[PDB]
RNA sequence: AACCCCCGCCGUUAGUUGCCAGCGGUUCGGCCGGGCACUCUAACGGGACUGCCCGCGAAAGCGGGAGGAAGGAGGGGACGACGUCUGGUCAGCAUGGCCCUUACGGCCUGGGCGACACACGUGCUACAAUGCCCACUACAAAGCGAUGCCACCCGGCAACGGGGAGCUAAUCGCAAAAAGGUGGGCCCAGUUCGGAUUGGGGUCUGCAACCCGACCCCAUGAAGCCGGAAUCGCUAGUAAUCGCGGAUCA
RNA sequence: CAUGUGGUUUAAUUCGAAGCAACGCGAAGAACCUUACCAGGCCUUGACAUGCUAGGGAACCCGGGUGAAAGCCUGGGGUGCCC
């Protein structure tokens, strides 16, 4: 990115809900380019949503990847020749994609056979603030402030 | 594997084809490794070329399916 | 009745004996079917660029073998006659059928 | 009397054939619905209509051919789209604006040499 | 997988036709 | 059941059952079913006696296994070993006897890599 | 062994398995086209001099 | 840089490819009558020029917007300067010099280049439930093919063999595309994961498959539960993943 | 597990390529052929080009014995174009 500053790559909606978000999603599932696999172990999970709960997936899935999405990061800058790992802002495109990334991450964590069904387990341990994914979160955050010290170098 | 009569040098049997007329001694140098056993040879010593000399391989009826290569290692080592 | 096959590498010499019997053909003659372009065939070859080791950066070429179709369907002896001593393609095939 | 356009993408090309009548879509034989089954890029291809507000309207009866099949769907959304827009130039003022056209110029990478996929390199080594 | 010789898959990948696949 | 000799298998699906058998196998499996008409679902934990030992003398008759088997192996190699041919030399030394690698590989009839240097 | 092994291979008398290929004007060995009956080298050689007709440098 | 090829969009020319798109016939299969609009085929052109609008600028040109299939080099290939490494190759070939010459030349038989106490590189298959098994059904491209590809029928579980039809190949065949979709089995196990190793039997090419082939079936189910320090590829139809083809060649 | 390379071994395990820019590289087909290596048998104006001298014989075609084959030993038929 030495040069231009790279184009955010665009994304058609949700053949379902009409949400880039969950499009997105989708593709973090996706193994080996497989698209189809991956959108229908996530609706299979969405069924399950309300299965368990009388809420619709919809903002189960904004409620949770909500609560994943992390405040401040830790980002290592070489200056002064030694490397300090200063905490600072999470730009806003970082903060959906990592919350999907350890979302999915976590959710492949979990024990349970089937893929769909961790996908919903997590996504509603998620959203109750309190899955795995959220604990990544809960670090990254923590990470940042242990050392709030050296932050007088946020650049 | 050849299953439609297993081949087998013909003057290598011309050659033990005559000794089973007189049952005569069993004196016998081949180069032909891929010549098969046959149940005429037993009792008899032939003499096989590995690449350097001849081996004076005996044959018991216990070897017959396999061929005179199979007992004059190439590899000096073996 | 009459199914001219013309085959020949260079793509050029081809359009030029396509309208050689298009013209004979027809300004003396009844129907013809117009020049149908077959599918052209390619002979790709890959060959190391280099006389010894040096895999990859090897050059490659083609060999465009194309083909030509046109028919025709009445025998009139104007164009039988005239199409015998005034075709002279050059490294162009001419194969005809009935 | 009819609606047609060409519809094209990635070795695979669609005739479309807008007829007027309630909704019947059929391509190639077979049902939309059954010649896609399973298969959620389904939905997408026929949305060219519901966008331009008359989806109860048309029915349709389309072929295609070459390609996979989610590649013979993104010529039936270029096949539909061409297909009501050569007969009303009025949806073109508000399609193109839409993304409705354009062939896609994404196509397969022609492998180069040397490597393994025109990009994918062998595996480097030093030792 | 594409090593089970006494499979669909791994005949397939082998370009031979063998038992475990359509012929006559 | 104690299907042939000492062999045990039990708890899961009659065909891959007789699969843990020394003998058996995914071919033998499905053909050893269709030979004494049994279930290939059915589990070995449930399932009649009147089935059970019809292979009971099917199996322990209709082929060699398990010893036997092993022992007849051993026997064939024994034979190999006193011939003196390519292929018992082979067994000799644990090299492959399918004349294959031996300058890299060929490590699983070489065991343990030995390093030495 | 470079020339009788040129008269060998142009020879074709014993089992038509021992007969071989060979770069008529080379007389390579191996990489031996048989549309051409040459080998990779002069193949490419005459190619570029278009002694070779309708053969053209590909590139798609 | 540009002039060249491929891919994009539109057109002209052409109808043994395709098409009731239109009708008729129909053993209702584009099969025949028939038709070239259309898919396609392969030649020739149109097209994009910072050409238009706004903003900056002395200019070149830059940023943003419009119309457009395609905007500032649209994507890919071809093309790689004077020279450098006294780089590689005299075992492709040519070529100075040196050297051999009943052998450093020649033919053949057999062996070897395929050794194995190890080390490394490039890779293949895996360690599995986004999984593997089976049955069923669906969609490619590019190519190649007359002592060649095999429609199809008989035999064998099978590789394959006997008999046998079309084609100098948009007309016939290689032909099964796989991942997919549908349905059933599997239940977290060193396992229905994984196919290494070995035993027995068997087929095809070739005089000849011991050394040293390939493929088939039964049995044998090894190491391997994601890999130390370290390290490689890729910025989009890319990487990842699935299958197909050809050169070589019995 | 596959193949290439080191090393090692071997009668021989043919040669080259050597950081990047050698190691699925020359090889886009090592069972004999390929083959450049080793053992043995054997040929030695040569399996390939040109030219001269000398003796017999046409070109040709078949077989015999010996042998792993190469090669070596060797019978029969044939009785051709011009001066
Ligand atoms: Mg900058
Ligand atoms: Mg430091
Ligand atoms: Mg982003
Ligand atoms: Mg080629
Ligand atoms: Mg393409
Ligand atoms: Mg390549
Ligand atoms: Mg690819
Ligand atoms: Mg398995
Ligand atoms: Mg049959
Ligand atoms: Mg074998
Ligand atoms: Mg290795
Ligand atoms: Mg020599
Ligand atoms: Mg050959
Ligand atoms: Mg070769
Ligand atoms: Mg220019
Ligand atoms: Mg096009
Ligand atoms: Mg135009
Ligand atoms: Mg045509
Ligand atoms: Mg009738
Ligand atoms: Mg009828
Ligand atoms: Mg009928
Ligand atoms: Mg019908
Ligand atoms: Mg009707
Ligand atoms: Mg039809
Ligand atoms: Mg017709
Ligand atoms: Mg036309
Ligand atoms: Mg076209
Ligand atoms: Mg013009
Ligand atoms: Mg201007
Ligand atoms: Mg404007
Ligand atoms: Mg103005
Ligand atoms: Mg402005
Ligand atoms: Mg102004
Ligand atoms: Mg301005
Ligand atoms: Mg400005
Ligand atoms: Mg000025
Ligand atoms: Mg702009
Ligand atoms: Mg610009
Ligand atoms: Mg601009
Ligand atoms: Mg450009
Ligand atoms: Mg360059
Ligand atoms: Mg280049
Ligand atoms: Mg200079
Ligand atoms: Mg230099
Ligand atoms: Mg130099
Ligand atoms: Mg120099
Ligand atoms: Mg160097
Ligand atoms: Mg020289
Ligand atoms: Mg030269
Ligand atoms: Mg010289
Ligand atoms: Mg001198
Ligand atoms: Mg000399
Ligand atoms: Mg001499
Ligand atoms: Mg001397
Ligand atoms: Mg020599
Ligand atoms: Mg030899
Ligand atoms: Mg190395
Ligand atoms: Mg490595
Ligand atoms: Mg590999
Ligand atoms: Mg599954
Ligand atoms: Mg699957
Ligand atoms: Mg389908
Ligand atoms: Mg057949
Ligand atoms: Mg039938
Ligand atoms: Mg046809
Ligand atoms: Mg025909
Ligand atoms: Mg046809
Ligand atoms: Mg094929
Ligand atoms: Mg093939
Ligand atoms: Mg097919
Ligand atoms: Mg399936
Ligand atoms: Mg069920
Ligand atoms: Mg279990
Ligand atoms: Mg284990
Ligand atoms: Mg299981
Ligand atoms: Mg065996
Ligand atoms: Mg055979
Ligand atoms: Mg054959
Ligand atoms: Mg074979
Ligand atoms: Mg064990
Ligand atoms: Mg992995
Ligand atoms: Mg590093
Ligand atoms: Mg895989
Ligand atoms: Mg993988
Ligand atoms: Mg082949
Ligand atoms: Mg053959
Ligand atoms: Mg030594
Ligand atoms: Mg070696
Ligand atoms: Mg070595
Ligand atoms: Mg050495
Ligand atoms: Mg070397
Ligand atoms: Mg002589
Ligand atoms: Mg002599
Ligand atoms: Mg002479
Ligand atoms: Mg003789
Ligand atoms: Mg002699
Ligand atoms: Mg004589
Ligand atoms: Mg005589
Ligand atoms: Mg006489
Ligand atoms: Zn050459």
């Amino acid at each position: 990115a030495r040069r231009r500053r790279a184009e955010v790559r665009q994304l058609q909606p949700d053949l379902v809900y009409g949400d880039v978000l969950v499009t997105a999603f989708i593709n973090k599932i996706m193994r080996d380019g497989k698209k189809n696999l991956a959108a229908r172990i996530f609706y299979d999970a969405c069924k399950i949503i309300q299965e368990k709960t009388g809420q619709e997936p919809l903002k189960v899935f904004k409620q949770a990847v909500e609560n994943v999405k992390p405040r401040m990061e830790v980002r290592s800058r070489r200056v002064g020749g030694a490397n300090y790992q200063v905490p600072m802002e999470v730009s806003p495109r970082r903060q959906q994609s990592l919350a999907l990334r350890w979302l999915v991450q976590a959710a492949n964590q979990r024990p349970e056979r089937r893929a769909a069904v961790r996908i919903a387990h997590e996504l509603m341990d998620a959203a109750e603030g309190k899955g795995g994914a959220v604990k990544k979160k809960e670090d990254v955050e923590r990470m940042a402030e242990a050392n709030r010290a050296y932050a007088h170098y946020r650049w | 594997s050849l299953k439609k009569g297993v081949f087998v040098d013909d003057h290598l049997l011309e050659k033990v084809l005559e000794l089973n007329a007189k049952g005569e001694k069993r004196l016998i140098k081949t180069w032909s490794r891929r010549s098969t056993i046959v149940p005429e040879m037993v009792g008899h010593t032939i003499a096989v070329y590995n690449g350097k000399q001849h081996v004076p391989v005996y044959i018991t009826e216990n070897m017959v399916g396999h061929k005179l290569g199979e007992f004059a290692p190439t590899r000096t080592y073996r | 009745k009459i199914r001219i096959k013309l085959r020949g590498f260079d793509h050029k010499t081809l359009d030029a004996s396509a309208q050689k019997i298009v013209e004979a053909a027809r300004r003396s003659g009844a129907q013809v079917s117009g020049p149908i372009p077959l599918p052209t065939r390619v002979r790709r070859f890959t060959v190391i660029r280099g006389p010894f080791k040096h895999k990859d950066s090897r050059e490659h070429f083609e060999l465009r073998t194309h083909n030509r179709l046109v028919d025709i369907i009445n025998p009139n002896r104007k164009t039988i006659e005239q199409l015998m001593t005034l075709d002279l393609p050059t490294g162009v095939e001419i194969e005809i059928k009935t | 009397e009819q609606y047609y356009g060409t519809g094209r993408r990635k070795e695979a090309v669609a005739r479309v054939f807008l007829r007027p009548g309630n909704g019947k879509v059929t391509v190639n034989g077979q049902d939309f619905n059954e010649y896609f089954q399973g298969l959620v890029r389904a939905v997408a291809a026929l949305e060219p209509l519901r966008a331009v507000d008359a989806l109860g309207r048309f029915d349709a009866y389309i072929t295609v051919r070459g390609g996979g099949k989610s590649g013979q769907i993104d010529a039936i959304k270029l096949g539909i789209a061409r297909a009501l827009v050569q007969y009303n130039p009025d949806y073109r003022a508000k399609l193109k604006p839409l993304g409705f056209l354009t062939r896609d110029a994404r196509v397969v990478e022609r492998k180069k040499y040397g490597k393994h996929k025109a990009r994918r390199a062998p595996q480097y080594s030093k030792r | 997988g594409k090593g089970d010789r006494r499979t669909r898959r791994g005949k397939i990948w082998r370009g031979t036709y063998g038992k475990y696949r359509p012929r006559k | 059941a104690r299907i042939a000799g000492v062999e045990i298998p039990r708890n899961k699906r009659v065909d891959v059952a007789l699969t843990y058998i020394y003998g058996i196998g995914k071919a033998r499996a499905k053909e050893a079913l269709e030979k004494t008409g049994i279930n290939p679902a059915t589990r070995v934990k449930d399932l009649t006696e009147a089935e059970v030992v019809r292979l009971r003398e099917y199996v322990e008759n209709t082929w060699k296994l398990e010893g036997e088997l092993r022992a007849e192996v051993a026997a064939n190699i024994k034979r190999l070993m006193d011939i003196g041919c390519y292929r018992g030399l082979r067994h000799r030394r644990g090299l492959p006897v399918r004349g294959q690698r031996t300058r890299t590989n060929a490590r699983t009839r070489k065991g343990p890599r030995k390093t030495v240097a | 062994a470079r020339k009788a092994l040129i008269e060998k291979a142009k020879r074709t008398p014993k089992f038509k398995v021992r007969a071989y290929t060979r770069c008529v004007r080379c007389g390579r060995a191996r990489s031996v086209y048989r549309f051409f009956g040459l080998c990779r080298i002069c193949l490419r050689e005459l190619a570029h001099k278009g002694q070779l007709p309708g053969v053209r440098k590909a590139s798609w």
